[PDB]
DNA sequence: TGACACGTGCCTGGAGACTAGGGAGTAATCCCCTTGGCGGTTAAAACGCGGGGGACAGCGCGTACGTGCGTTTAAGCGGTGCTAGAGCTGTCTACGACCAATTGAGCGGCCTCGGCACCGG
DNA sequence: CCGGTGCCGAGGCCGCTCAATTGGTCGTAGACAGCTCTAGCACCGCTTAAACGCACGTACGCGCTGTCCCCCGCGTTTTAACCGCCAAGGGGATTACTCCCTAGTCTCCAGGCACGTGTCA
């Protein structure tokens, strides 16, 4: 299932392609395509984080731990 | 508000998914820079194919080659 | 310079080789070209099990970080 | 002595050293050897692999980079 | 009509048949296809890296065994 | 005796390798091999898709069929 | 943690070898090294079985799941 | 005999840590037999090992040596 | 030649086998709706004959590019001992931010109508 | 030279789901000191580094033969796709039949650990 709701993600997904083409169409499987991979990067994206508040023995993620998964993982920031 | 929609309830979920037990409210900030980035890429990416196909319009073919791609 | 002495990880690459093909003889360049790249990686990996010492408000580096390190790039 | 002791302590310092570290745990220097030879084991397999597709009995700086490409993902 | 639909549904069905299958849900074909196009992919990523190391521009029956081996025949 | 169309599959063959390099020329001997290796792979998948439809008493195979197949198999599922 | 007993495990592991070579010994770390292997075998093994039961119309794994599972896997 | 000492909790211990629900009663003795069969083929090239080198003392390594062959 | 594993003793709670016992979870059974299988068929994309080129792999050979042996050695570097300095943790006290129960309030969703491009037959 | 189709854009109405409030409080931030431990100094031994030397293993480059890939006319050609009737079955609910998972009890024992000893790196 999506776990992020339909409708809002698609306006922010129209919201970003403003910026970088105007007035351009989109498709609806293209927007769940992009979506079940959206999810599949951020469930993956706290697996990482949960992994680095375990690794300093505490149980509640924080801005920090974001922060370290992501750099090391090789995205740049 | 769009980036407003993706609501504070709905990214605990999808954190209880990833395994997450506790969750600092700093974290929703934190989290919407990044997705924000990561759509960006991905768009920009997409974008690019479709101007290059000469086609202008957005594939589902081509948004799945676009992710296939950036994860390599 | 390289890090790692030549001539111990020249015997290594050679070992490790004679197992998957017996009688192979390693290029000069190419067991240069090997060893930059491990030192590189090594390199790398000590970055990040640093960063993840950091991260756990230590200073010194233990196998938990390495670990960890290779586990959220995707190594292991 | 073994072949993989040859990486010696004061080596993997300097590599730790060179990759920020200022302190570094006894435990350290087994499991990077450890690392090390997973890494050499899985490169080495592909380039002997790219050696016998070209027929030849030495490996190559040529052999090593395509190795090096397809692990580097 | 586009390429990926070759593998026509009879061509399925008789790969199916070989394989011991008596009767073929409708939805084994899109099904079958995903996975044929992965392997496909796979394969001739490394088949195609082969044949750059040889620095050839045709793609050799040699270069199809080792891109084999690596995947697992 | 190939069971898949020899044309349509070279067809895809050469497709999927435009993408990794362009501009490639294929063996004859080459894609006969890749299409051997091929079908006696989705042969062999099938067959164990058989034997996963027989476990659960069902006679047709349907999509988990393969499913599970591939995952016990080891592949990426 | 390891999850088979160390002595009834190391008495099946001398049995086989007695069959197989007169006198044979086997090293401390030697037993450690093949449980751990074992117990991931068996759990890898538990994993599949379980996933092939859940595929039928059943939650409950049966000897039956278990021959299937290791035929698809190439063992038997 | 010496697979019946392994005990009748200790495989079900085995299948909680594999994720499993349940337990039909006639697995274990199955699950037995495989795990003979699993023993013998990784100590037979183990041994193979030692032979080889001209060895009387099954090393760690031997093992290990036998344990990739045999994974992979 | 000395260190390692083999063999046995003592024991005690951890772990392992029956013996009742409730029952979640197996296995036949019917009807139905789905839904592939199979029969017709015809246009058609695949198979193929063959000229025609010709781009390009396969093969042989010269040679120099360089790897292997190995041999000494002066020398920078690793190993080991020892020390004094800094860092890895528990339980101290506390707090504040993170958890949840409750209530308007609003946006998500189902179903549908009206208008605009748009690649296309 | 015009067309069926996918699209936004909106609406009508139900409809689950938010932010905010308030409270209970779990967990996280310094930290003192016991503890490890390790970074560094100082020898001392030693194994890397190197330069010939010589011997040659062979990789790279280049040219020649082949041969097979690409192309396509284009001819014929076995057949894939579609419609439709027919019959096998997936399955959901029904219901009988458990043995599988718990507790209690009695027993077997895994391992520290210690001592004595044969054997090969």
């Amino acid at each position: 299932e999506l776990l992020i709701r339909k409708l809002p993600f698609q306006r922010l997904v129209r919201e970003i392609a403003q910026d970088f083409k105007t007035d351009l169409r989109f498709q609806s499987s293209a927007v769940m395509a992009l979506q079940e991979a959206c999810e599949a990067y951020l469930v993956g994206l706290f697996e990482d984080t949960n992994l680095c508040a375990i690794h300093a023995k505490r149980v509640t993620i924080m801005p920090k731990d974001i922060q370290l998964a992501r750099r090391i993982r090789g995205e740049r920031a | 508000d769009n980036i407003q929609g993706i609501t504070k309830p709905a990214i605990r979920r999808l954190a209880r998914r990833g395994g997450v037990k506790r969750i600092s409210g700093l974290i929703y900030e934190e989290t919407r820079g990044v997705l924000k980035v990561f759509l960006e890429n991905v768009i920009r990416d997409a974008v690019t194919y479709t101007e290059h196909a000469k086609r202008k319009t957005v594939t589902a073919m081509d948004v799945v080659y676009a992710l296939k791609r950036q994860g390599r």
